[PDB]
């Protein structure tokens, strides 16, 4: 898995892969890991699939009551607050990396991370899943702050191919979404349309020499293709 | 006349006799006045003092629920302070679990719920306390009171206990839109001593505090000077 937010100037960006496994077999190769808490907040899943799915309906249920009771649109530090909660109290039985992000007119775009332990930490990006560790560098060399809503799109796509080109437990499709005062936009990129591939980078086209003929010179030149 | 001797019984016409009698205890008490100007809320209130040797704050009738939000108790002292209880936890519930101060408006509907379920039940009886409750968090300036039925309600400004018809008179002399904080302060201690009578209640002194801009959105009581 692989997944991630970033925030721009007026909002958040969410994004991840399309693959569940049991390892070494791809059981789902469409999977949704962006899941709805609220009109404008939105978490990102990795871990178990089943525990996952059941804290994120426990938090969307409870934001759903307070809403009405103050008949007001929920922030984002709630959602947060009430999905660590859930995280901390069952540390020893679930397996969960969350990511909690959102809009709302109060604090703007915000973005939360919720790793194992149940710990919450306040940022302006954060990574998740096993794809993650591909791209502390990426971030680290590329990522600037103050970038517009069409700019942290492609860059988190990007960012995503990079990481499930090299990620045996990532692949299949790039799911987006963008959060701001506006509507929700989601998009979803074919593995055909993919903005970075290893099999089309020019670099990785010529094979490597491992199976030279046999000959007179300890010169190394091209791979047998031929019988003799 | 067996229909009045609980709170779980209604009577032929329609109306619950104990709750009634309970509202007639918050009547017989001391004054309350309250008022909610552009920066904030003020809120005072008539001590009857029962001894000349008390000390200074015995019997406080206002308490801080939050940081931004106090009530003020009318009626029966005892009663008011086991919703004092009541609403400080459901302040620290908010703050705990959804990581916000509490609105003006869930807080007094809180505080409202929890009275209404002592009208219902054989075995309690209702509270005779009618509570005023200031709050200034992300919904602005809130003023509400309320009584032992458990109704709720907002208002620009307030009065309760045995001076109220009185002192409700001057309160409409007032401008809302306009008036500050420090104006205020003047304006209600005056109702107050002119609605004390001072035939019945010998000994007495008022109980001021605030909600505003000035003090940072902090509940407190005013500075003993501004009197």
């Amino acid at each position: 898995t692989t997944i991630m937010a970033v925030a721009f100037k007026g909002g958040v960006v969410l994004a991840a892969d399309s693959r569940t496994s049991t390892g070494t077999y791809v059981v789902n190769r469409a999977s949704n890991k962006l899941t709805k808490l609220a009109e404008k907040i939105y978490c990102c899943r990795s871990g178990s699939a089943a525990d996952t799915q059941a804290l994120a309906e426990q938090t969307a249920n409870y934001l759903e009551s307070y809403e009405i009771d103050t008949s007001k649109p929920v922030n984002v530090t709630t959602a947060a607050n009430i999905f660590k909660k859930l995280c901390y109290m069952n540390k020893w039985n679930i397996s969960a990396g969350i990511i909690v992000a959102g809009y709302d007119p109060l604090n703007g775009g915000s973005v939360y991370s919720i790793p194992s332990g149940g710990s919450c930490v306040k940022l302006d990006y954060a990574l998740g899943g096993s794809g993650s560790i591909f791209l502390y560098s990426f971030f680290d060399a590329n990522y600037k702050t103050g970038m517009s809503k069409e700019e942290c799109v492609c860059f988190c796509q990007r960012a995503v191919a990079h990481a499930y080109s090299r990620d045996g437990s990532s692949g299949g499709l790039i799911r987006t979404i963008a959060l701001h005062q506006g509507e929700p936009e989601d998009m979803t990129i074919p593995w055909t349309k993919t903005p970075y591939c290893m099999e089309k980078d020019p670099k990785y086209r010529d094979l490597a020499v491992q199976n030279p003929p046999f000959s007179s010179s300890a010169k190394i030149t091209v791979n047998q293709s031929r019988s003799e | 006349t067996e229909h009045d001797q609980s709170t779980d019984i209604f009577s032929a016409d329609g109306r619950v006799f104990q709750v009634e009698y309970a509202c007639k205890a918050v009547d017989n008490g001391s004054t309350a006045v309250a008022a909610c100007c552009t920066d904030g809320v003020v809120v005072a209130v008539e001590k009857i003092l029962t001894s000349r040797m008390l000390e200074e704050g015995s019997n406080d009738r206002i308490h801080a629920v939050d940081r931004q939000a106090g009530v003020c108790i009318c009626g029966m002292l005892p009663d008011g302070r086991a919703v004092v209880s009541r609403a400080r936890a459901e302040a620290e519930n908010s703050r705990d679990v959804f990581a916000t101060p509490i609105p003006g408006s869930v807080l007094a509907s809180r505080i409202g719920e929890f009275m209404h379920v002592y009208t219902t039940h054989y075995a309690y009886r209702p509270f005779g306390c009618s509570v005023i409750i200031a709050s200034y968090a992300d919904d602005g300036p809130q003023l509400f009171v309320s009584d032992p039925s458990g109704t709720v309600a907002g208002y620009y400004g307030i009065a309760l206990g045995k001076g109220k018809t009185v002192a409700k008179t001057e309160l409409e002399k007032l401008n809302f839109k306009s008036i500050t904080c420090d104006e205020a302060v003047v304006k209600l201690t005056k109702i107050l001593h002119d609605v004390h009578d001072k035939s019945k209640d010998k000994l007495y002194e008022l109980e001021v505090a605030w909600v505003c801009n000035k003090s940072n959105c902090v509940f407190q009581h005013v500075p003993n000077d501004m009197i």
